């Protein structure tokens, strides 16, 4: 029988300036909303909620994944690992309004493209040709990960999305984007002193900062910095393991690294599951607000 | 001058919350990410003791006051260029004139 195979198809009609116009609606109203979670802004949840969107992909059966857009139903949408994601999908819920054609996929994907590029990250290549897929397609709750575990966890899971060593380090330097809510995940507070700008913080403060693993007002176990930064037990594991710590050290001394390293998996993150036919266009690359002479 | 004035109380809020986590304002303000903005309305960029500044933050050497402060603070990087200040921007005139307005009080 072979499993399903996804086949990307470009909605009817729509080229790169149609796409590019759904780039500057999110763009704008990230400027525009600029006071949510204290001044953060809306970046870091839509990198998060593309992450969890396209973090659902099984390799072995090309279950999940952000082709179906699926979290639009409440079965994922209600999922506990997937608490304050609410927030974002609020977000887009107008730009969808005002673009019907799009697919959620691809908005929401799209989101996490737009603002890691608004937050001045590197540019990161996307395709468009989602298909919304029926409610029955939704994947069940427990295939995101879990923030307290070690480094033998985080290789394991990471496996089930086709990423190495070399690929898991690079992503989850997104960890210095927003912050950890108590009322959330069971964690509180951010990684860095720049979590609406992406850098490479996130490499060092891993490596320059004392951390202390105390117990926080949620009775959960979490490092944290003399300075006021947070890690997770995931997040600290990375030091720990010894070829997970080289790369650490490299992309610390080299953001221009780290930046292509990013885009490349992270493209390939939301891109994973979906099959793109031969006739299929190039890979969009949209100039930012800053690009457009705002 | 083009700055008009805005809320010193809005302003507060605005630099606790998108300028506190790198800098102080009250004197003998420890060094940190950036340095102390104390006293930086009539001094020089880059002449602070204690801190290490880049060498294009420095060789800028412009006359701090509130109109070139608002060119700055819109974009960092694009009013000095090789700036380590990670730093996105008040893209709002209201946000700039109210954080201004708090920082002249804070930097006495
Ligand atoms: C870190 C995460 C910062 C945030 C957020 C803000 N600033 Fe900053 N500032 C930071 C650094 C690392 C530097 C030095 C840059 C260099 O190239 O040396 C600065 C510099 C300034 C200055 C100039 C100081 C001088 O010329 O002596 C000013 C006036 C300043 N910063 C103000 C400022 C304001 C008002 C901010 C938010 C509203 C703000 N900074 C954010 C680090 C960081
Ligand atoms: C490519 C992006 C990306 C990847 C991969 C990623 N994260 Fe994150 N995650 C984010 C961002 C951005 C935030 C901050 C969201 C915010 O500030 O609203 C976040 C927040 C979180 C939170 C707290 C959410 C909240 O609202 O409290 C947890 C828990 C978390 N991540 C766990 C993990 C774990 C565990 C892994 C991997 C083992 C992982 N994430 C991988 C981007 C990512």
């Amino acid at each position: 029988t072979t499993p399903l195979v996804h086949v990307a198809s470009v909605e009817k009609g729509r080229s790169y300036e149609d796409f590019q116009k759904v780039y500057n609606a999110i763009a704008l109203k990230l400027r525009e909303d600029d006071e949510y979670d204290n001044y953060i802004g809306y970046g870091p949840v839509l990198v998060r909620l593309a992450w969890h969107i396209s973090g659902t992909w099984d390799k072995h059966d090309n279950t999940g994944g952000s082709y179906g857009g699926t979290y639009r139903f409440k079965k994922e949408f209600n999922d506990p690992s997937n608490a304050g994601l609410q927030n974002g999908f609020k977000f887009l819920e107008p730009i969808h309004k005002e673009f019907p054609w799009i697919s959620s996929g691809d908005l929401f994907s799209l989101g996490g493209v737009t603002a890691v590029q608004e937050m001045q990250g590197p540019k990161i290549p996307w395709r468009c040709g989602r298909v919304d897929t029926p409610e029955d397609t939704t994947p069940d709750n427990g295939r995101l990960p879990d923030a307290d575990k070690d480094a033998g966890y985080v290789r394991t899971f990471f496996q089930r999305l086709n990423m190495n060593d070399r690929e898991v380090v690079a992503l989850m330097g997104a960890h210095a984007l927003g912050k950890t809510h108590l009322k959330n995940s069971g964690y509180e507070g951010p990684g860095g002193a720049a979590n609406n700008v992406f850098t490479n913080e996130f490499y060092l403060n891993l490596l320059n900062e004392d951390w202390k693993l105390e117990k926080n007002d949620a009775n959960n176990e979490q490092w944290d910095s003399k300075s006021g930064y947070m890690m997770l037990p995931t997040d600290y594991s990375l030091i720990q393991d010894p070829k997970y710590l080289s790369i650490v050290k490299e992309y610390a001394n080299d953001q221009d690294k780290f930046f292509k390293d990013f885009s490349k998996a992270f493209e390939k993150l939301l891109e994973n599951g979906i099959t793109f036919p031969k006739d299929a266009p190039s890979p969009f690359i949209f100039k930012t607000l800053e690009e457009q002479g705002l | 001058t083009e700055f008009k004035a805005g809320s010193a109380k809005k302003g507060a809020t605005l630099f606790k919350t998108r300028c506190l986590q790198c800098h102080t304002v009250e004197k003998g303000g420890p060094h940190k990410v950036g340095p102390n903005l104390h006293g930086i309305f009539g001094r020089h960029s880059g002449q602070a003791e204690g801190y290490s500044y880049t060498d294009a933050n420095i060789k800028k050497n412009v006359l701090w006051d509130e109109n070139n402060m608002s060119e700055y603070l819109t974009n960092p990087k694009k009013y000095i260029p090789g700036t380590k200040m990670a730093f996105g921007g008040l893209k709002k005139e209201k946000d700039r004139n109210d954080l201004i307005t708090y920082l002249k009080k804070a930097c006495e």
